[PDB]
C-alpha cells in the first residue's frame, strides 16, 4: 500500500 | 520566471 | 498570502489514511485507508456521513466521478471497485492488474477510468461494463499516479522509474516522455486545471511544474521532506494561486505559484501528511496522515 513505504 | 496561467483555456 | 486555519479534525479510520478528494460539487469529502475502508464527510462541517466496505486489502487511492455520484478506489487486493455513493452499492469490480493497484481517476466525461499499479502498467477501463479497454505498457517500475486532462484526451502517468509519460487516450500511444537531469523516482503527477501544464512530485524533496508541449521544467518548489512516500499535491486556484502538498515532516506546505516561495506551513498532524486536496470553489484544504496520526483535517482561508 501507499502507507507502508 | 515570468507569470504562468494555469486556469485559463485559451 | 493565504491564512489557512484549522476548522475540523476528522477521526474514524483505524489505520493510516491514504487519500482524500473533494467531490466535484463541493458537498463531500471522500477518504480511503489502509483499513480497507472508504468514509464520506460533509465538506464544510466535517460531519461524518457514511462508511463504504468491500475491499479485501487496504486502499491507496479514491476518486470522484464528474457528477459526484460514483467513486472509484484502488486497492492492494489487485483490483478497483466502482461505487454508487448514496446507495453504497459496489457497481463493478475491475479485475486485471497482476499486483497492487495504487492510483485511479475518472475522465471528465466519466465513461472512463484510468488506473496505475505495482505491475508497472496503466489500464483504461469502461465505467458501464467494468471491462479493461486498453493496457499500456507504461513504465519499468511501479506506477505512482495517473490523471486525465481537461477534456479526457490525454492521460499523464508517473513512476518509480523516473518517468512522466503522456498518453493519447484514444490510441494508447505514448506522446511524450519527460526527462529531467537526474530522474529521481516520480511519486506524483497531475495536470493543471487547463491542461496546459503538469505538476510532478519527486523523491528528492522537489516539486516541478512542467510545460507539457515544450517539454521543459518551468518552476521548482522545495522546502519540504519527501523521500519515501507518494504524497499528493495540488493547484489551489479558488482564491489566490498556490501549490499545496503534504510533507513527511508532518506539515502542510503552501507555495506561491509564481515566485515559488513558501507562503504558509500548516501545523497539526503528528505523522507524515500523505495527501492534500483543494475544494472545488471555496478556499478549503483537506489533509490526511499516516499510521501514527490517522486523522483528517480541514483548514479554511479568506484569501
Amino acid at each position: 500500500a501507499r502507507t507502508k513505504q | 520566471d515570468e507569470e504562468v496561467d494555469v486556469t485559463s483555456v485559451d | 498570502k493565504p491564512n489557512y486555519a484549522l476548522k475540523f479534525t476528522l477521526a474514524g479510520h483505524t489505520k493510516a489514511v491514504s487519500s482524500v478528494k473533494f467531490s466535484p460539487n463541493g458537498e463531500w469529502l471522500a477518504s480511503s485507508s489502509a483499513d480497507k475502508l472508504i468514509k464520506i464527510w460533509g465538506a464544510y462541517d466535517g460531519k461524518f456521513e457514511k462508511t463504504i466496505s468491500g475491499h479485501k486489502l487496504g486502499i491507496s487511492d479514491v476518486a470522484w466521478s464528474s457528477d459526484s455520484n460514483l467513486l472509484v478506489s484502488a486497492s492492494d487486493d489487485k483490483t478497483l471497485k466502482i461505487w454508487d455513493v448514496s446507495s453504497g452499492k459496489c457497481l463493478k469490480t475491475l479485475k486485471g492488474h497482476s499486483n497492487y493497484v495504487f492510483c485511479c481517476n475518472f475522465n471528465p466525461q466519466s465513461n472512463l477510468i484510468v488506473s496505475g499499479s505495482f505491475d508497472e502498467s496503466v489500464r483504461i477501463w469502461d465505467v458501464k461494463t467494468g471491462k479493461c479497454l486498453k493496457t499500456l505498457p507504461a513504465h519499468s517500475d511501479p506506477v505512482s499516479a495517473v490523471h486525465f486532462n481537461r477534456d479526457g484526451s490525454l492521460i499523464v502517468s508517473s513512476s518509480y522509474d523516473g518517468l512522466c509519460r503522456i498518453w493519447d487516450t484514444a490510441s494508447g500511444q505514448c506522446l511524450k516522455t519527460l526527462i529531467d537531469d537526474d530522474n529521481p523516482p516520480v511519486s506524483f503527477v497531475k495536470f493543471s486545471p487547463n491542461g496546459k501544464y503538469i505538476l510532478a512530485a519527486t523523491l528528492d524533496n522537489t516539486l516541478k511544474l512542467w510545460d507539457y508541449s515544450k517539454g521543459k521544467c518551468l518552476k521548482t518548489y522545495t522546502g519540504h521532506k519527501n523521500e519515501k512516500y507518494c504524497i499528493f499535491a495540488n493547484f489551489s486556484v479558488t482564491g489566490g494561486k498556490w501549490i499545496v502538498s503534504g510533507s513527511e515532516d508532518n506539515l502542510v506546505y503552501i507555495w506561491n505559484l509564481q515566485t515559488k516561495e513558501i507562503v504558509q506551513k500548516l501545523q497539526g498532524h503528528t505523522d507524515v501528511v500523505i495527501s492534500t486536496a483543494c475544494h472545488p470553489t471555496e478556499n478549503i484544504i483537506a489533509s490526511a496522515a499516516l499510521e501514527n496520526d490517522k486523522t483528517i483535517k480541514l483548514w479554511k482561508s479568506d484569501c
